[PDB]
C-alpha cells in the first residue's frame, strides 16, 4: 500500500509505480526510473548484501 | 524499454489549434481552391 | 456553484498568437482569394 495505511485506509499501488512516487519528491522526474530498472533492482540487491 | 506499456491515442491541446483549425483553414482552403 | 464568483472575460494567449498569425494569415487570405 506503500504509505497511504498511516493516513487511513489503505489502497494498493505496484511496487515499480511507487518508487516513482518517491524519486518525484526528490527533484528528479518519474520517467529516470522506468528507463533504468534493471540495473536498480541488482544495485540495490545487492547492496543488502 | 519502458516496460508494461499500453497502447492509446493521445490528444494533442493544440489539436483543438491545429484539428479544429486545419479544418478551418481546409475549410476556408475548400473555399479558396475551388475557384 | 461556486460563490462569490466575478464576471470578466480570460484572454486567450492563444489569441494572440493566431492573431498576429491570422493579422498574416486573414490577411494573406483577403490577399490570395481576391484575385
Ligand atoms: C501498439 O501498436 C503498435 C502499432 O500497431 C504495435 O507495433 C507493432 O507491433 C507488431 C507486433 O506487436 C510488430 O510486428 C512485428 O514486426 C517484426 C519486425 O519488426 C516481426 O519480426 C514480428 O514477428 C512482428 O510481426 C510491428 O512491427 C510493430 N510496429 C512497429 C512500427 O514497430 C505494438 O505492438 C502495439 N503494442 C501493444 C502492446 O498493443
Ligand atoms: C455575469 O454575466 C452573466 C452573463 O454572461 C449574467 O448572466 C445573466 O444574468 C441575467 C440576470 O442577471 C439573466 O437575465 C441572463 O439570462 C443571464 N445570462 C447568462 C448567459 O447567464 C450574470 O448575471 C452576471 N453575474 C454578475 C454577478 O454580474
Ligand atoms: C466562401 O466564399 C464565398 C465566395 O465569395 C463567400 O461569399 C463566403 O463568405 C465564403 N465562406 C467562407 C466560410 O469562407
Ligand atoms: C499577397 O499575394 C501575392 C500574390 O498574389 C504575394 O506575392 C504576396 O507576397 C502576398 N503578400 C504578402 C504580404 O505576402
Amino acid at each position: 500500500s506503500g504509505w497511504t495505511f498511516g493516513a487511513g485506509a489503505a489502497l494498493q499501488i505496484p511496487f515499480a509505480m511507487q518508487m516513482a512516487y518517491r524519486f518525484n519528491g526528490i527533484g528528479v522526474t518519474q520517467n529516470v526510473l522506468y528507463e533504468n530498472q534493471k540495473l536498480i533492482a541488482n544495485q540495490f540487491n545487492s547492496a543488502i548484501g | 524499454v519502458v516496460i508494461g506499456i499500453v497502447n492509446n491515442t493521445v490528444y494533442d491541446p493544440l489539436q483543438p489549434e491545429l484539428d479544429s483549425f486545419k479544418e478551418e483553414l481546409d475549410k476556408y482552403f475548400k473555399n479558396h481552391t475551388s475557384p
